[PDB]
RNA sequence: GGUGAAAUUCUUGGAUUUAUUGAAGACUAACUACUGCGAAAGCAUUUGCCAAGGACGUUUUCAUUAAUCAAGAACGAAAGUUAGGGGAUCGAAGAUGAUCAGAUACCGUCGUAGUCUUAACCAUAAACUAUGCCGACUAGGGAUCGGGUGGUGUUUAUGACCCACUCGGCACCUUACGAGAAAUCAAAGUCUUUGGGUUCUGGGGGGAGUAUGGUCGCAAGGCUGAAACUUAAAGGAAUU
RNA sequence: CAAUUUU
């Protein structure tokens, strides 16, 4: 049948866009197409952060943070990202949580 | 009319040296009997004599280039990444 | 640039072209901005910039080519220098100057 | 099958009859 | 000279020890770069067109830019000929007949 | 909807139908009676622009064009013409 | 074997003069005796350091700088400025979605001998009152404060050698102006530089250095 | 006003590689790997093994002088994985506990403006 | 290193990692979107030149010059061909360690042609929105790009933003008004209450895009293209 | 990490 209204993702009124390539599986996807998943506050976390301050001269205040911008595939999506939930009617929202 | 339809000036040759090797000269004979542009005096009246030389007719100045044409494509990549060069002495 | 600039000029300025009608019309101080090509050779520019000198005369070093030079006033032809004697109704007395 | 691999066994069939009908003239 | 320009360029006609007067990459079309450039230790590394490294010293000179004449060998021979007549003016080594006759 | 009148419209909503999709065509463009501060006479100008319009003695400026309508640039006058 | 981290032996880190305390590092080398004197054979090395340590400021906690040593005197030395950088994790938290980066190249020659390749970034910012989260730009104002940002870093020619660059770039002074030269279009974001790298050391500059000593 | 020194922690996976070098850059100061204390090879991406990988860079550092750090965490880099493994957060707590003094945390992981294709092919590794 | 686990493979001649200079070729990050341009391919570093184009404006002009097109042409991703430059990274064949009862596959380290660029060729693909092109009507909404109009608007004298429009473009929701086998659809509606105009393609599945003839190509092949013969099912869409 | 057949 036609399972998805957008049957490619997000490639209307343009043809085909450009590749970029994944992450753990390493393989090549259409940029618009598969995954893309960003949720981090601070990283250097709670492994004595408390007791990491008096293991340092200048208590530096800050504690800094990384970032990183991924794509998965969607292969490797499914075997990694949980997604609990994929009826007929919930293929339609568009929240994060 | 069009006296030979694809052997152009590899003709001379008849029916012998083959196929693929007339058509390799064919795609090199036309470019060292051909008119190149002078840019010298201005005009199109670059010729060989020889296997480097490039003579002009109308100031004679003779350009030392190519063996098959003017210049090569290393000498085109030769005068310009040292233009890329010449510069990072001065600044 | 100036190529739409030179073609203001030869519909409705008198001009000389080539090389001996502008060293004539440079022994009374009539011709104002000769253009003089690129490759033009440096045993006629390096002295006829020095008529320049002496005739208080501007010059502009179009850097387009000898043959190029002959497209910009139109000609169907190759030209190598032109002289404009008279500028009745232009604008290239002061953006070149 | 494929729809792809009988149309690679059709067009190498073809290189091998397209020969022997230049044997036989 | 070599110790004169910067690394990374194309020199050519160079000597191998100044004073020689030509030695290195004088054919049709043939050119050498310098890969690097040793201050202490006075001395160059070139690397000639088989493609193998070298050092010699910083003073051999060269002109800069690729030999004209590059490319003649697209050009097939093309019969018995015009082969005849460019080893006629270098030496006698043609025709070479093969040693199992 | 699923009766009105086409004949008597609102008078106010022109600005809420095109100038070429109304019932009736008419444009919206209209004439500017200009002056310039260093002359003494009249002239109109179309409401939009097109080539910069000229004065008679100190002649530089009465509207300049841009892609919508003109600007007159020194606050002098327009009643309508 | 006969354990080599006993006979090198330690040595200190100084830095020049437009700044605050210049104890920065302390670095060790070797013993210079021949075969290999390394008196002046160090010579080459470079030395990352923060400038929250440097300056006193720890809110200048990022761009990082990277300092070059010349010459040695007496387990002592002076060193000389090579370029103002940024850091991987800013210029990592910097760039939100939903706006639009700027840059500028300007390869500028110095006043003196040098040449430096300062750079630049920009983003665009909610000017309040906003209903619209895009917030991009017309991409020809791209093109437009380019033909600004671009210029108004070239007036450091005619002055400012590099220790006035470093009097010029450590105040945030040429930051301030890019919003007092887009007011054009745009006041205000963390309009930063992110880079200058060097390329064209002239000399060793023997008497232009130690003037930057204390 | 005590001694600082650069750690450049490397954090790969399939093995994690602890060392410090000098505040110059260039000497280097005993580095230390996990393949060399465990004997059972897939350990070399394990966190015990490189806890006590730590201390005896440590106890190194702290017998030639070396008291504090700018420690700089680095993981695979290039066109690679660019999170780090698993040896990393147990690795900066194992020398924060051993004497050592610690100062601006980095991240020295370089990626590229995107280039020069990685491995697996177009298709990619097959799980 | 290297993967699940390890082994091929370099290494106390100094490997891995470290810092410093460099080269060389390849790609254009994060920014990046339910967003732009293009006739469809395709297209993301600036800067300069060359010409061209879409929309929006105008009370400028020409006066039916128009839609779709047999014949015939232009462009046409990747792989491939010829002959050169370069061949860093990856990498058809190939070797080679795992894996296996079997593995010249998946997994592993190297690696040729190639990936790139010039001059020509080839002319196909899920070249897909599998749903011709032009013209007009038929429900509501909300958001975005570009152009224009008015706000006694905010901010810093324009600019940017806010508000109400309107033209064109990519789309999205809601509801079945209608339609359909159903999925679903503002077009797949204005159709058995059967006609706005106009190209191309199809007639059960296989045999088969094959044979043969022609024609183009350097070749791989492309376009045109049957039948003898054999079967009652292939098949679509949703329910258990 | 690896998995073959059931007229
Ligand atoms: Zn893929
Ligand atoms: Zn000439
Ligand atoms: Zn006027």
């Amino acid at each position: 049948p036609k399972k998805r209204a957008s049957n490619g993702r997000n490639k209307k009124g343009r043809g085909h866009v450009k590749p970029v390539r994944c992450v753990n599986c390493s393989k090549s996807i259409p940029k618009d197409k598969a995954i893309k998943r960003m949720a981090i506050r601070n990283i250097v976390e709670a492994a004595a952060v408390r007791d990491l301050s008096e293991a340092s001269v200048y208590p530096e205040y800050a504690l800094p943070k990384t970032y990183n911008k991924l794509h998965y595939c969607v292969s490797c999506a499914i075997h990694a990202r949980i997604v609990r939930v994929r009826s007929r009617e919930d293929r339609k929202n568009r929240a994060p949580p | 009319a069009k006296r030979t339809k694809k052997v152009g000036i590899t003709g001379k040759y008849g029916v012998r040296y083959g196929s693929s090797l007339r058509r390799q000269v064919k795609k090199l004979e036309i470019q060292q009997h051909a008119r190149y542009d002078c840019s010298f005096c201005g005009k199109k009246t670059v010729k060989r004599g020889a296997a480097g030389i490039w003579t002009c007719s109308c100031c004679k100045k003779t350009v030392a280039g190519g063996a098959y044409t003017v210049s090569t494509a290393a000498a085109a990549t030769v005068r310009s990444t040292i233009r890329r060069l010449r510069e990072m002495v001065e600044a | 640039s100036i190529n739409q600039k030179l073609a203001l000029v030869i519909k409705s300025g008198k001009y000389t072209l080539g090389y001996k009608s502008t060293v004539k019309s440079l022994r009374q101080g009539k011709s104002k901005l000769i253009i003089i090509a690129a490759n033009t050779p440096v045993l006629r520019k390096s002295e006829l910039e020095y008529y320049a000198m002496l005739s208080k005369t501007k010059v502009y070093y179009f850097q387009g080519g000898n043959n190029e030079l002959g497209t910009a006033v139109g000609k169907l032809f190759r030209v190598g220098v032109v002289s404009i004697l008279e500028a009745g109704d232009s604008d290239i007395l002061t953006t070149l100057a | 099958m494929r729809a792809k691999w009988r149309k690679k066994r059709t067009r190498r069939l073809k290189r091998k009859r397209r020969k022997v009908r230049a044997r036989s003239k | 000279p070599l110790g004169s320009v910067p690394e990374g360029t194309i020199v050519s006609n160079v000597e191998e020890k100044p004073g020689d007067r030509g030695a290195l990459a004088r054919a049709s079309g043939n050119y050498v770069i310098i890969i690097g450039h040793n201050p202490d230790e006075n001395k160059t590394r070139v690397r000639l067109p088989s493609g193998a490294k070298k050092v010699i010293s910083s003073d051999a000179r060269g002109v800069i830019g690729v030999i004209a004449g590059g490319g003649r060998v697209d050009k097939p021979l093309l019969k018995a000929g015009r082969a005849f007549h460019k080893y006629r003016l270098k030496r006698n080594s043609w025709p070479k007949t093969r040693g199992v006759a | 909807v699923l009766v009105q009148d086409l004949l008597h419209p609102t008078a106010a909503s022109e600005a809420r139908k095109h100038k070429l999709k109304t019932l009736v065509q008419g444009p919206r463009s209209y004439f500017l009676d200009v002056k310039c501060p260093g002359c003494l006479n009249i002239t109109t100008v179309f409401s939009h622009a097109q080539t910069a319009v000229t004065c008679e003695s100190c002649s530089t400026i009465l509207c300049t064009p841009t892609g919508g309508k003109a600007k007159l640039s020194e606050g002098t006058s327009f009643r309508r013409k | 074997v006969v354990d080599p981290f006993t006979r090198k032996e330690w040595f200190d880190i100084k830095a020049p003069s437009t700044f605050e305390n210049r104890n920065v590092g302390k670095t060790l080398v070797n013993k210079s005796t021949g075969l290999k004197s390394a008196s002046d054979a160090l010579k080459g090395r470079v030395v990352e350091v923060c400038l929250a340590d440097l300056q006193g400021s720890e809110d200048h906690s990022f761009r990082k700088i990277k300092l070059r040593v010349d010459e040695v005197q007496g387990k002592n030395l002076l060193t000389n400025f090579h370029g103002m950088d940024f850091t991987t994790d800013k210029l990592r938290s910097m760039v939100r979605k939903w706006q639009t980066l700027i840059e500028a190249n300007v390869t500028v020659k110095t006043s003196d001998d040098y040449v430096l390749r300062i750079f630049a970034i920009a983003f665009t910012r909610k000017q309040a009152n906003q209903v619209k989260r895009h917030s991009y730009a017309q991409s020809s104002h791209i093109r437009a404060i380019r033909k600004v940002i671009s210029e108004i870093l070239t007036k450091e020619v005619q002055g400012s050698t590099l220790a006035q660059l470093t009097s010029k770039l450590i105040p945030e002074v040429i930051n301030k102006e890019i919003e007092n030269a887009t007011k054009d279009i745009f006041p205000l974001q963390n309009i930063h530089v992110r880079k200058v790298k060097l390329l064209k050391q002239p000399k060793f500059d023997v008497g232009a250095l130690m003037a930057l000593h204390g | 006003s005590q001694v600082f020194g650069v750690a450049r922690i490397y954090a790969s996976f399939n093995d994690t590689f602890v060392h410090v070098t000098d505040l110059s850059g260039k000497e280097t100061i005993a580095r230390v790997t996990g393949g060399m204390k465990v004997k059972a090879d897939r350990d070399e991406s394990s966190p015990y093994a490189a806890m006590l990988a730590a201390q005896d860079v440590a106890a190194k550092c702290k017998e030639v002088g070396i008291t504090a750090v700018h420690v700089k965490i680095r993981a695979t880099g290039g066109t690679r994985t660019k999170t780090p493994g698993p040896g990393g957060q147990a690795a900066l707590r194992a020398l924060a506990r051993s004497g050592l003094r610690i100062g601006r945390i980095e991240d020295v992981t370089p990626v590229p403006s995107d280039s020069t294709r990685k491995k697996g092919g177009r298709r990619g590794r097959r799980l």
